[PDB]
RNA sequence: UUAACCAUUGAGGCCUAAAAGCAGCCACCAAUAAAGAAAGCGUUCACUCAACAUAAAAAUUCCAUAAUUUA
């Protein structure tokens, strides 16, 4: 039941000694950040910019 | 190689070559490869002493010895 | 043949000549020094990536971090800072055992978890000292 | 030792040599890759 | 100079090395050769100059240690080969591994030898006057050297 | 030699996963402590108790919310071998979010 | 003009018990200084390149002889 998931915390208790009894909520919920989403001056933007550079090489690498 | 002893003095002047040589000895994979040797690290010019089962004891000081010479010396000695 | 004849008819090397004549990382080195009271310099033992993580993660459970920076960019601040005797230490691959409490004895104990890894020295409670001194203070 | 106009490496381990006035690529892993100009 | 002495205990000991002559004629010379104004004035027969860059057994020294620029690292290397083949470096012979004796064949006097004698095939068909095939003498790398003749040196004889 | 072979707690037999590595080269703890019927990573070398895989947990939630996504993240940092010791929660929540999006 | 260097989980789910960077198919992400649900590989699931870090880069028989520097 989707409602049961919200009402009762399945994650907190997963031991046989229980039955899923019931900044944390401020984290990003959005989709994967693309180069446009990332802030140009943020480390993530430059970090994921390298990933895009890695993307092109990997696609060429896959073809061989 | 029955035992390998490496001693170097951080407080006193210490040559880089022996330290770079020591960390190679201080490696899990290297330790497994040379299973026979009992690796002991001494910290207090630097002197490296390695003992062999046949009784040959080789003392290597890093004062003016480059890392290649130590590694080459060990490799040749291991071959016997 | 004259046609070919016409066609043929129609000072200092730049080598010897004299040749004409990190900031983000700088903050990171400053940040670790400001955040962590004690910085212990230990040689990077080239441990396996999986084994390297668990040591950092295990220390993370103890709220102890591991910090590493290139030596050449680390020279300037170490030259002018409370920690000045670590410059010869910071040669080659290296790691920093940085925490918020003076767990010098436990730092060696965690270092003793892998016997091959030695300790070169560092500072505890903002006091720069060598390993021989650190052991005495650890007692 | 096929004699070809152009010598081209066939593997990473392949290396180049200049023996007796000609160019040779010899591969330790695979003797097939051995060639001559 | 650090050299290894063996006894087993083997120790490498640093010894004093000869110092370079001060006051080069050309100050601030980027490349050691140019420093001494010998950029385009040395040839194969200049044993004294070449000897300063050669290992005791006749091998070439690394560029870094010597400090020569690549342009003069290849020319110097080329001249050294010519000197060895001409028997101008009798005291830098190869190290005999196990007391092996030389080939014992008499040595033919040669100079200005571009290629190794073993790797050169004979030219059986000489060719006619117009098409005549040429025999290499000297090396092209020394094109820029000063010439004291009316016309440029003939590389191919 | 580290072997990453595991079966569901409810299942009491090694099954195909375990055997091949031993041939190539040459669990009760889970059944009791943690809820049964859910897969969990292990690092047999030395079987170690491990927390259930989130992805199947996400599928279990999907039968194939934000509070549920967060709830699992808070208690997730309960293992050492797993390497799931990232104190900053952003790592865990973003990781499960990236897994939730990819899974159907 | 070519180099040895390092290589991080929530097992992403999916028809293939179940698919970890991955047989496979759809998504293809999360943290990280810095990593492609990866380049190959590994793997019925579960060695390493790219990143980071990186010392460098055609038929009888060849056919003048010879010669590198004197203005
Ligand atoms: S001789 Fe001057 S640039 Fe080398
Ligand atoms: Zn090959």
């Amino acid at each position: 039941d989707p409602t049961q998931l919200t009402t009762h915390a399945m994650g907190v208790n997963i031991y046989k000694e229980g039955q899923d009894v019931a900044w944390l909520f401020q984290v990003n919920l959005g989709p994967p950040k693309k180069l446009e989403e990332l802030e140009p001056e943020s480390r993530e933007y430059w970090r994921l910019l390298r990933k895009q550079n890695i993307w092109r090489h990997n696609r060429l690498s896959k073809n061989k | 190689v029955k035992l390998v002893r490496v001693q170097f003095c951080p407080f006193e002047k210490n040559v880089e070559s022996t330290r770079t040589f020591l960390q190679t000895v201080s490696s899990e994979k290297v330790r497994a490869t040379n299973l026979n040797c009992s690796v002991i690290a001494d910290v207090r010019e630097p002197c490296v002493d390695v003992l062999f089962g046949d009784g040959y004891r080789l003392i290597m000081r890093g004062a003016h010895l480059t890392t290649q010479e130590m590694l080459s010396a060990l490799a040749s000695h291991i071959r016997d | 043949f004259q046609r070919q004849k016409l066609m043929a008819i129609t000072a200092i090397n730049p080598r010897c000549l004299p040749p004409p004549p990190v900031r983000l990382l700088r903050q990171d080195i400053v940040a670790v020094f400001r955040d962590n009271r004690m910085i212990a310099v230990c040689q990077n033992v080239a441990l396996s990536a999986e084994d390297k993580l668990l040591l950092r993660h295990q220390l993370r459970k103890h709220k102890i971090f591991i910090k590493v920076f290139p030596s050449q960019v680390l020279k300037p601040f170490l030259e002018n800072s409370k920690y000045r005797n670590l410059l010869p230490l910071f040669v080659g691959h290296n790691l920093l055992l940085v925490s918020e409490e003076p767990k010098v004895k436990e730092m060696v104990r965690v270092l003793k978890s892998v016997p091959f890894l030695p300790l070169l020295g560092g500072c505890v409670d903002d006091t720069i000292l060598s390993r021989q001194g650190l052991v005495d203070y650890a007692k | 030792f096929k004699t070809k106009g152009v010598i081209k490496k066939r593997c990473k381990d392949c290396y180049k040599v200049k023996r007796r006035g000609r160019w040779f690529i010899l591969c330790k892993t695979n003797p097939k890759h051995k060639q001559r100009q | 100079l650090r050299e290894v002495v063996k006894i087993t205990v083997i120790e490498g000991r640093i010894t004093e090395t000869p110092k370079a002559t001060p006051d080069p004629p050309n100050p601030s010379g980027q490349c050691p050769i140019c420093r001494w104004n010998l950029k385009h004035k040395y040839t194969y027969e200049d044993v004294l100059l070449l000897s300063q860059f050669i290992r005791p057994y006749g091998g070439m020294l690394p560029r870094r240690v010597t400090g020569l620029c690549r342009e003069e690292h290849r020319k110097i290397e080329e001249c050294v080969k010519m000197a060895h083949r001409a028997g101008l470096l009798p005291n830098h012979r190869p190290q005999l591994p196990e007391g092996c004796l030389p080939k014992d064949k008499p040595k033919l006097n040669r100079y200005l030898t571009r290629w190794a004698p073993k790797s050169v095939k004979p030219i059986y068909k000489k060719g006619h006057r117009w098409n005549k095939v040429g025999m290499a003498v000297g090396s092209p790398l020394l094109k820029d050297n000063v010439c004291y003749s009316r016309r440029p040196l003939k590389m191919m004889h | 030699g580290v072997i990453r072979s595991i079966v569901r707690a409810g299942q009491a037999i090694p099954g195909p996963p375990l055997g091949p590595i031993l041939g190539q080269r040459g669990f009760n703890e889970k059944t009791k402590d943690i809820k049964e019927g859910i897969p969990l990573p292990t690092k047999i070398f030395e079987l170690k108790i491990g927390q259930p895989t989130v992805s199947y947990f996400l599928k279990a939630a999907a039968g194939i919310s934000l509070k549920h996504v967060y709830e699992i993240a808070c208690v997730k940092a309960k293992d050492d071998a797993f390497a799931m010791q990232d104190v900053p929660l952003s790592s865990v929540v973003r990781s499960i979010i990236g897994s939730a999006r990819s899974l159907g």
